[PDB]
């Protein structure tokens, strides 16, 4: 007794660690398994592109809003979009279903989030930087967009669409 | 004196908890995907 | 008492300071949960405190009242403490003055701008969002008294090495010292990131920041800084609950495993705050992902070694079957119901935290309310439990007024209220994170825009109203307690409760092993280079900083 307690409590810590490990192994593989299918384009591109944010809304791909979309592939659309103090350009996003959406957005002035409400979409916007990422969305309809980053006094309002045509 | 069934049953507990969590987040994952 | 123990004067003043930070942090709480649950009590609010200006201005207040002020304040109070009282030495007093003297400097300058509406930048302050230089000032002179601590337990471990040549380090005290070297390491980040950007730039000496190195050294800092939140927690945990709940802890060795892998892993791994950005290669992100996993496993750990301990407890206490034990343990004692109640809600939350970890389902909950949910069940219950509690033996301890059956039982109401609201709101923001509220958003000003998260709001709602109540009790507890006269200064000189350590034969080589500290922070310091070495290097070639705004 306590002793014996001993040797048998250091045991079941051996296999507690191990069982551990091994079930931090499964989803290690589980995760790798997203980064392999379809699932991983809205893992934001890891090359940097900057921008000017000062000068985003007056020259070049963000500056007009009738510019936003763009087939860039066969099934491929790159679509610029803008998240800004209090809203997105363009509003709504208008976009065919099953093709391949690829998100390059920027801010203008702070950090804002760009969420697509009922979608893998999360990623942060950062001023100077592009955030690309991609996605086909299967099902059509109004897809609802919230900023989820804190960007000031109106941010509980910064609302925007995603429109995705049947 | 013996073997621990009560940190046994607290561990246990906290590994469905895990596995509740992360399932469950999964699966969401893939609805969304 | 102060005379030959003045480190129990200068603790005290780190503990009330902390615990009146955490009263003026906390009262934004329950307004908070409201707002959660769809009901605005704002207008009541501001009436109440006429210079609040918004939901986020009371936010930047809680958080960085509660999780930044109260926190420091409560680690440096402990881990400074206990290896002295353990040790049986003095700290370097003249440092130790320093040390508080800094963060009450640091605090009330940083203060100002907060209460003057000067900062509504949150406790993440992300630029370009830009606030006033006292701020940044402030925080960073309140961060860098950790700088002075670390310096006087590296002291302490100096010293009592010098007098005990070849002796293996006592436990609280390698804790520590693993503890403080770990949040050294940990800091950098962030002070890289006030001196060599937010400082100069709220001085006006540069117009812009580069938003996205910002965020990349601030995350650096800020995960292993929810470590520094809990390993002072983890310390009393170990090797002083134990005792509290009648038993021993079952092994010494495995308590400084835990603490040498916190050592290892708790700085490495930021990129898992940073999944939804721009710039950082996927790679490094998985990378990151793994170090994440690898860090959960103290705790792991921590949950068999912590439970074992209790079950042998209750067994000495003639504990029976299964779940016996459970019931023979000392329910009638805050010090021992605080933070047991904070480990069960920590189970929840550490499954919470690896499914945040997990890269790819990241994307799921990120920025939504699931986050709130996920880290009041780790910071503001556990941690929070752990300090309120130890107020029941550690305050006697440090001023010699002993504790009445009266403030006892009104501890325990504390204690369950607090812990219950904290488990009703933690399914309220994760239900609504799940429906894709999300988090830091006034959203109560918007009725309309969240239908589909109609009952967890009701929780939220709820856990509003209880925890104002638990909140209300502690502040008249708390007082209570330190407003008496009764003094018996003999149990001020009473020693710690530390707990007896069950040790055996193998332990000798894996302490001997792990005792090699200099070894140990050089590979610490290496996986820091190694995982956001290469990153740095590439943001740092292409830096594009862009000028802030004020948007409040
Ligand atoms: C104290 C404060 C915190 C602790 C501790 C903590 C633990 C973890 N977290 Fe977390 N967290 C994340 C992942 C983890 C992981 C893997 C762990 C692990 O360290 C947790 C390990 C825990 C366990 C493995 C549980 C073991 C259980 C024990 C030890 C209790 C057993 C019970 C007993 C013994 C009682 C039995 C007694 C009886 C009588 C029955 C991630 C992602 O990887 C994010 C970013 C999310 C996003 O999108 O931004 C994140 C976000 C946060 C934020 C938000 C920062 C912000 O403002 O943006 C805060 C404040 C926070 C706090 C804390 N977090 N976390
Ligand atoms: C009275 C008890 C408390 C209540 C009712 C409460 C409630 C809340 C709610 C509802 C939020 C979400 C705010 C939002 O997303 O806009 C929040 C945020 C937060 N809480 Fe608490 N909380 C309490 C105590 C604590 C404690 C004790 C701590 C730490 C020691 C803490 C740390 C934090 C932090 C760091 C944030 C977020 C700050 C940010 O995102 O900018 N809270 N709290
Ligand atoms: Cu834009 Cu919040
Ligand atoms: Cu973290």
């Amino acid at each position: 007794d306590e002793h014996k307690a001993h040797k048998a409590i250091l045991a079941y810590e051996k296999g507690w660690l191990a069982f551990s490990l091994a079930m931090l192994f499964v989803f290690i593989a589980l995760i790798a398994y997203t980064l392999a299918t379809h699932t991983a384009g809205v893992i934001p591109a890891g090359k940097l592109e900057r921008v000017d944010p000062t000068t985003v809304r007056q020259e070049g791909p963000w500056a007009d809003p009738a510019q936003a979309v763009v087939q860039t592939g066969p099934n491929q659309y790159t679509v610029y979009v803008l998240a800004f103090a209090f809203g997105y350009q363009p509003n709504p996003i208008e976009v065919p279903q099953g093709a391949e959406i690829v998100f390059k957005i920027t801010s203008p002035d702070v950090i804002h989030g760009f969420h697509v409400e009922g979608t893998n979409i999360n990623v942060e916007v950062l001023p100077g930087e592009v955030s690309t990422v991609r996605y086909t969305f299967k099902r059509p309809g109004e897809y609802r967009i919230i900023c989820n980053q804190y960007c000031g006094l109106g941010h509980q309002n910064m609302f925007g669409t995603i429109v995705v045509k049947e | 004196e013996e073997k621990p069934k009560g940190a046994l049953a607290v561990i246990l507990v906290l590994t469905l908890t895990i596995l509740v969590f992360w399932l469950g987040v999964y699966a969401v994952f893939f609805a969304r995907g | 008492v102060y005379e030959a123990y003045p480190e129990k004067k200068a603790t005290l003043y780190f503990l009330v300071l902390g615990f009146l930070a955490l009263i003026v942090g906390s009262l934004f709480g329950p307004f908070q949960a409201l707002n959660y649950g769809n009901v605005d009590a704002y207008p009541l609010l501001k009436r109440l405190l006429p210079f609040v200006q918004s939901y986020y201005q009371g936010l930047t207040l809680h958080g960085v009242l509660n999780a930044i002020v109260f926190t420091q304040l409560f680690a440096q109070a402990i881990m400074v403490y206990l290896p002295a009282r353990e040790l049986n030495m003095r700290p370097n007093m003249g440092l130790m003055w320093l040390s508080w003297w800094m963060a009450f400097i640091g605090l009330v300058v940083a203060a100002l701008p907060l209460l003057a509406n000067e900062a509504t930048v949150l406790y993440t302050f992300y630029p370009p969002l830009k606030g006033h230089w006292a701020f940044y000032l402030g925080a960073s002179v309140f961060v860098l008294s950790t700088w002075v601590s670390i310096y006087i337990v590296l002291d302490l471990w100096r010293r009592w090495k010098a007098a005990n040549p070849g002796k293996v380090t006592p436990l609280v005290t390698y804790m520590a010292v693993v503890f403080w070297l770990m949040w050294f390491l940990a800091s950098l980040g962030l002070v890289l990131e006030a001196v060599l950007f937010l400082l100069p730039w709220s001085f006006g000496l540069v117009e812009g920041v580069d938003p996205l190195v910002a965020r990349t050294l601030f995350w650096w800092t800020g995960h292993p800084i929810v470590y520094f939140w809990l390993l002072p927690a983890y310390a009393i945990i170990y090797t002083i609950l134990p005792k509290q709940a009648g038993g021993k802890l079952v092994s010494d060795p495995m308590a400084r495993l835990a603490f040498l892998l916190f050592l290892l892993l708790s700085t490495p791994v930021g990129f898992h705050h940073q999944f939804a950005d721009p710039g950082i290669d996927p790679t490094w992100k998985m990378i990151h992902s793994v170090l994440t996993l690898f860090v959960a496993v103290p705790s792991l750990m921590t949950a068999f070694t912590v439970a074992a301990s209790l079950e042998f407890a209750g067994r000495l206490r003639g504990g029976r079957g299964l779940f016996g034990w459970i019931r023979a343990l000392p329910w009638d004692n805050p010090a021992f119901v605080a933070p047991v109640l904070g480990l069960l809600g920590f189970i929840p939350g550490g499954a919470g935290g690896i499914v945040n970890a997990s890269f790819t389902l990241d994307y799921v909950v990120h920025n939504t309310a699931w986050v709130p949910g996920h880290f009041h069940l780790q910071v503001a219950s556990l941690v929070t439990l752990t300090a309120m509690g130890s107020l029941y033996w550690l305050l006697p301890n440090l001023t010699g007024k002993p504790i009445s059956d009266a403030q006892r039982r009104l501890g325990l109401a504390v204690v369950w209220l607090w812990f219950l609201g904290m488990m009703i709101m933690a399914v309220g923001l994760h239900w609504a994170g799940l429906l894709n509220v999300p988090r830091r958003a006034y959203i109560a000003q918007v009725p309309d825009a969240y239908p589909h998260a109609a009952v967890p709001m009701v929780f939220n709602v709820l856990a509003g109203i209880v925890l104002l109540v638990a909140l209300l009790l502690f502040i008249y507890g708390l007082f209570s307690v330190l407003l008496s006269r009764e003094r018996k200064p003999e149990l001020a000189e009473a020693p710690l409760p530390f707990a007896e350590v069950i040790s055996g034969p193998e332990d000798r080589r894996l302490v001997l092993a792990m005792d090699r500290i200099g070894f140990w922070f050089a590979v610490a310091a290496i996986l820091v280079v190694l995982a956001y070495g290469p990153t740095l290097v590439q943001l740092f070639g292409h830096l594009n900083p862009v000028p802030g705004w004020r948007l409040w």
